[PDB]
């Protein structure tokens, strides 16, 4: 079997937005759009490899 | 900032 | 908002750096013997190396 080294994880944090233009037909002023991001550092694997 | 490969270019 | 994450270019950058050539020096003596006639007020070249 292929040998499993490591792994690592991280959230995609959802980070609100407030709209600060005015209202509109489209959606109001203090609507609630969002973005996405995620990473970070891991420390994957040490390993050392005999074929 | 040591001896490059091909001669110096900055 | 997110962190940047670095680039290779700082290790791709020392891949390229060729290592010092090891150079083998010594210490010896080069003595020499001249001998010759020359006249005053002219500059003679007696060693040249």
């Amino acid at each position: 079997r292929p040998e499993y080294l490591g792994s690592g994880s991280f959230d995609i944090n959802i980070n609100p937005v407030l709209q600060n233009s005015a209202t509109t037909d489209a959606s109001p002023q203090g609507n609630l759009a969002a973005y996405g991001v995620s990473g970070g550092v891991n420390r994957g694997f040490s390993h050392s490899f005999v074929e | 900032a040591r001896s490059m490969r091909g001669g110096i270019r900055l | 908002f997110g962190r940047k994450v670095p680039s290779n270019a700082k290790s791709q950058h020392n891949f390229s750096v060729i290592p010092s050539a090891n150079i083998q020096r010594s210490v010896f003596n080069r003595s020499s013997g001249y001998k010759t006639t020359f006249d005053a007020g002219y500059l003679i070249p007696v060693f040249l190396d």
